[PDB]
């Protein structure tokens, strides 16, 4: 009964006393809501009241409001007890806590939070009250506190239909506009209406191709006056004692700007208003360059440089003045220097600049913002753009403090798509590229100074190959320059920005055709070299982007007649070590995949021996070193099952697989398929060792038939789950295709386990692969199939009633062409026996003959067509199927169809007559 | 004399909280999916090179029919981890009211984003996952509990961002 008893409870770690608080709690308040209601509304106003339970008093509130306040919820409880009083007091306490200023932050969020779960449905038309106090405390007092409430509320609850046809816009829009209006009102007060202005824009483009007038010209009305008063309070300035509340002022103010220009039509975003704000915001890039030189002062200036930038982006199309766009290039070299910290965690940790290079690092910084402003340029802006930082650059040789800065600028320009074009652009870019080549032949340079040249190079030659007729002895001495001071120097950071080069050489220019077989081969030697420094310490998706490295290196692999086979096996041991560490990296297994897929396109029949030897010892020794856990899943052993599979996918076309192979490989697959239980581990090994079996030659094959039998035995019986077992048809054909003759005298084994597993199976999908096994098998051959199936017994019960049960069930179940096929042929070839052992029996889905069923199945389906398991892919219609049974049917087998066809509806018979 | 920090895990249902925190717990992972009732507080204990490091883990329910005073749970929480699986993008989507109801009861806390199971099939939500944590401060780490892929990564960052020594790491 004591309240702050069961508040005190509720809060407890140990589960016994917070589930009987709770309990307590729900059945006091299903006793009677109207007390407990009341007593939590005053444990939230006693300020004396520990600050942990007066916001556990509102969260609680919160929560009883969604299940007794008023119907309407979709939770809402049956048998309340709220009366109005208690309503009208809870109101007039949320109302006060939510704009007392002596609050707390936590109480006034708690507050505020149910206010919009009570105007969750008693808003507006039940309390006007609530809209009444916000607007007078906004417009009288400018109590920001109500600013925020007033946000918040449209947040989650005002919609467009309160919004245009309410008088919330209106009302809204004036008051914002009259608050902003305003000098007298603090900068705080102009932050918390430019977010309620961001608030109202949002409602206004949520809904988009209006059709009513009504709300367009409301819409245009408030976007000139919001512009309007956006322009002067841009043209207002401050004192800047207070200039973290300064830049989060221009930060609000351009991110209402930028939503304006990206999220609504160009109508109504005038392009001279375009103009002004485009030099106004490059102003501001000059006062924020300026202000920076004054650790949280220097996060919010890269914040509300974020958005001054991207307002620039958005601007790009128009033209930038020489002086204007010279301003933006000094103040983006300001804001693109790295920060000391970063600085400091990329020289401590290489890792994090190959995230940052990469792309996949966390972060979103003012360079990515910059990087997306020149990407955005326009072909004239660029060209422009790209004499001036290469001018800076040029200047700024000797100014370690911001090189690196207009190197990034410069990279960033060069990975726009637009081909940079001019007046005089030859003269510009040889003194770059020989600035650069200065920076590389340099001594004592700062390391990342000497990264962003790594870098930057492969773009310069990249844009430019069109205009540079030295391009092919330019790029072979940037790449030799560029891996020597990658093994000449102990900085990893360095070997990292060279590789990353080096993937941007191959992404660009042809190196074996411009290089040289020999020079390729060294530059293999280099790069693989480089690549094994680095990998003693990858982590954090090091080894992604070493990986890709190899990738590329193995693409240029040269002929089989010239490869030398010490880089091959190089290599090879590269792409497994790097894939062996961090082997549950899905990026590291899929880029290792097309690693092995590449360096196995190049193979034959004599060369393969030698990749055996190569490739498959370092398989054996982790199936081996898995089998003491019973094969359990690993993310080791997964990737080992996909490298074997990969290899055995990637047959010589010339013939069969050697039999070195399959010795190398029978023994543990069959033992990881005898004992391993994980679903992804038989589906891996299932996925080897059917293809070992179908494509290994039949004479190295044949003395191991019991082995593979008792395999598939293990496989598909009871001690194995049904998804697993779903892969046991790729096996049986495997089988079947390779045993032509063998399988004779152990067929009905096979027979019989097909059948067990298909009646004992729940899975929709297992009962499917198990149909399609037996579909190939009385396809194969009937006589025997339908001889083992209807003399062999299950628990004293014969087994072809329920098989033909579960079969007409699954294939009245079944979808998808592919699988429709196969049962078409096998219910066929059934019917083309003429043996009145099967038609005899009755069926029903009115109970009729089998084989009466059976073609009225077939009927249906041909009604249908009207309008994966590929085990016997035909490549063939369905429709010539249907036809050719129907001819066959009308060639008179057995007269038993003329009747079927006269019991039949009339309509089915006229559609059979139709078709053929 | 042992520190001691609150951890509340949030996220929608399916995305593998109760598995990620029983494999923390004991190194066993259970592939049923059960559905969580209120909350269970698991103590992890991880030793580093400068003591040990205590997180009591708050396991809260996913569904909204069991988030029973979900929101009674946050108060005085000293971190937190908003999970997602990457094979749900409706719960990528639902991340920002996550993130929104931990900064309304504890602000400013240090929070993580973790997309559990990238294994399954491939990535549903892709690169859009980084949209979110870039403006809010939130590190993202792709993570799993049927492969040990980044498992210790969040806790090492709450780590590092509680006791305020980067050069922490677990042994
Ligand atoms: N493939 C895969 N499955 C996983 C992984 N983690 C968990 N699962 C499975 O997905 C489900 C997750 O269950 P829970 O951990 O209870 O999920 P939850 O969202 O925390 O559930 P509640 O606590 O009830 O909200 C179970 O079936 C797990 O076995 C993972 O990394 N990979
Ligand atoms: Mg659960």
């Amino acid at each position: 009964m004591d309240i702050n008893e069961l508040i005190i409870g509720a809060q407890s770690a140990d589960k016994h006393t917070r589930e009987v608080a709770e309990t307590q709690l729900l059945q006091w308040c299903d006793s009677d809501a109207s007390q407990v209601f009341k007593a939590l509304a005053n444990v939230a106003l006693q300020h004396e009241a520990s600050l942990e339970s007066r916001q556990f008093a509102l969260l609680s509130l919160r929560k009883l409001i969604t299940m007794y306040w008023s119907p309407g919820f979709e939770s809402y409880r049956s048998t309340s007890n709220v009366e109005i009083d208690v309503k009208d007091f809870i109101r007039e306490v949320l109302l006060k806590l939510c704009l007392n200023d002596n609050e707390n932050t936590k109480i006034k969020n708690g507050a505020s939070y149910c206010i919009v779960q009570i105007s969750a449905v008693d808003f507006p038309d039940q309390w006007p009250q609530l809209l009444t106090v916000i607007y007078d405390a906004i417009s009288h007092q400018h109590s920001l506190n109500a600013m925020s409430l007033l946000n918040e509320i449209y947040d989650d609850v005002v919609s467009e239909e309160m919004f245009f046809e309410g008088g919330i816009g209106l009302a809204t829009m004036e008051i914002v506009f009259k608050v902003l209006n305003t000098e007298t009102s603090t900068l705080i007060a102009k932050i918390a209406a430019l977010k309620l202005l961001k608030a109202c824009l949002l409602q206004m483009s949520s809904h988009n191709e209006y059709d009513e007038a009504s709300r367009k010209s409301f819409v245009s009305q408030c976007l000139a006056t919001s512009l309007q008063i956006l322009g002067q309070l841009l043209t207002l300035n401050f004192g800047n004692v207070d200039v973290i509340s300064q830049l989060k002022f221009k930060s609000i103010i351009y991110e209402n700007l930028v939503f304006i220009k990206n999220d609504f039509s160009r109508k109504h975003f005038s392009s001279e208003l375009q103009k002004q704000f485009k030099i106004m915001a490059i102003q501001d890039l000059e006062n924020v360059t300026h202000i920076n030189a004054n650790e949280p002062l220097l996060e919010t200036v890269h914040d509300c440089s974020i958005y001054i930038v991207e307002f620039l982006t958005s601007v790009c199309t128009l033209q930038f003045s020489v002086e204007e766009m010279n301003k933006i290039i000094t103040s983006l070299t300001i804001l693109c220097q790295l920060s000391s910290e970063t600085r400091e965690i990329w020289t401590s940790d290489f890792n994090t600049f190959v995230s940052k290079e990469t792309g996949l690092a966390a972060s979103y910084n003012v360079r990515d913002q910059a990087n997306e402003f020149f990407t955005s340029l326009p072909n004239p802006q660029l060209s422009l753009i790209f004499k001036v930082v290469s001018n800076d650059i040029e200047h700024s040789t000797c100014n370690y403090s911001t090189l690196e800065s207009l190197l990034y600028l410069l990279q960033c320009i060069l990975l726009n798509d637009d081909e940079i074009t001019g007046e005089n652009i030859d003269q510009s870019l040889q003194i770059l590229i020989k600035t650069l080549e200065n920076i590389l032949v340099s001594q004592e340079i700062p390391e990342l100074i000497l990264a962003r040249a790594i870098l930057t190079i492969p773009r310069v030659l990249d844009k430019f190959i069109d205009a540079l007729p030295d391009i092919k002895p330019l790029t072979s001495a940037f790449l030799a320059k560029s891996l020597n001071l990658a093994l000449k120097s102990d900085k990893e950071l360095i070997k990292s920005a060279t590789l990353i080069a080096f993937t941007y050489y191959c992404y660009f220019a042809e190196l074996d055709s411009v290089l040289g077989p020999e020079v390729c081969s060294e530059t293999q030697e280099k790069v693989i070299r480089i690549i094994n420094q680095v990998s003693s310490d990858a982590e954090e998706d090091t080894n992604g982007a070493l990986m890709e490295v190899l990738s590329q290196v193995i693409s240029y692999n040269p002929k089989e007649p010239h490869s030398r086979k010490e880089i091959l096996q190089a290599e090879f041991h590269l792409v497994f070590t790097i894939s062996s560490e961090d082997p549950a990296n899905v990026q590291v297994v899929v880029q290792s995949q097309e690693c092995l897929e590449k360096l196995l396109d190049n193979i034959n029949m004599d060369n393969y021996k030698n990749y055996i030897e190569l490739c498959l010892p370092s398989f054996i020794n982790v199936l081996d070193s898995n089998n003491a856990n019973n094969y359990r899943y690993s993310p080791l052993l997964s990737l080992v099952l996909e490298f074997i599979t990969v290899f055995l996918k990637k047959k010589p076309n010339d013939g069969f697989l050697p039999d070195e192979i399959n010795q190398y490989l029978f023994e543990p697959l069959a033992k990881v398929l005898a004992f391993s239980t994980e679903d992804e581990t038989l589906q891996l090994a299932t996925e080897a060792f059917s293809y070992l079996i179908f494509n290994t030659d039949t004479r190295a094959m044949e003395p191991r038939l019991m082995d593979i039998m008792k395999v598939l035995e293990r496989l598909l019986s009871l001690e194995v789950s049904d998804s697993a077992a779903m892969n046991v048809g790729p096996l049986v054909v495997a089988i079947f295709t390779r045993f032509s003759k063998e399988i004779q005298p152990l067929i009905g084994r096979i027979l019989e386990a097909v059948v067990v597993r298909l009646i004992k199976t729940q899975n929709i999908s297992t009962e499917q692969n198990l149909l399609s096994v037996l579909c190939f098998l009385t396809c194969n051959d009937p006589k025997q199939t339908v001889d083992f199936l209807s003399s062999f017994q299950i628990d004293n019960t014969d087994a072809l009633t329920l098989v033909m049960r579960k079969w007409i069930e699954a294939f009245e179940v079944i979808r998808g062409e592919k699988r429709i096929k196969e049962n078409i042929v096998a219910l066929s070839n059934l019917f083309f026996l003429n043996d009145k052992r099967l038609q005899k029996v009755v069926v029903n889905g009115v109970q009729v003959p089998l084989y009466t069923k059976i073609i009225k199945l077939f009927v249906s389906e041909l009604s249908f067509q009207s309008k994966i398991t590929g085990l016997m892919d035909v490549k063939e219609s369905v429709v010539q199927l249907l036809v050719r049974f129907f001819k066959e049917v009308a060639s008179k087998d057995v007269s038993g169809f003329h009747c079927i066809y006269e019991t039949l509806s009339d309509s089915e018979r006229k559609v059979l007559s139709e078709a053929l | 004399e042992v520190p001691t920090f609150k951890l509340v895990l949030v996220g929608d249902g399916g995305t593998g909280k109760t598995t990620f925190v029983k494999r923390h717990l004991t190194g066993e992972f259970e592939k049923k999916y059960i559905a969580t009732i209120g909350v269970e507080v698991h103590p992890l204990s991880f030793y580093t090179n400068f003591g040990e490091i205590k997180f009591d883990v708050w396991d809260t329910a996913g569904l909204e029919k069991f988030g029973g005073l979900r929101d009674g749970y946050y108060i005085n929480a000293q971190c937190a981890i908003i999970m997602f699986d990457v094979t749900s993008r409706i719960t990528y989507k639902n991340v920002p009211n996550w993130h929104r109801d931990l900064v309304r009861v504890c602000e400013n806390i240090p929070i993580v984003l973790c997309g559990n199971k990238v294994d399954v099939k491939e990535r549903k939500v892709k690169a859009k996952t980084i949209t979110f944590h870039r403006k809010k401060n939130l590190q993202y780490y792709d993570i799993s509990a049927k492969s040990n892929y980044n498992f210790e990564k969040p806790f090492l960052w709450l780590a590092r961002k509680l006791a305020g020594n980067p050069q922490l790491e677990f042994v």
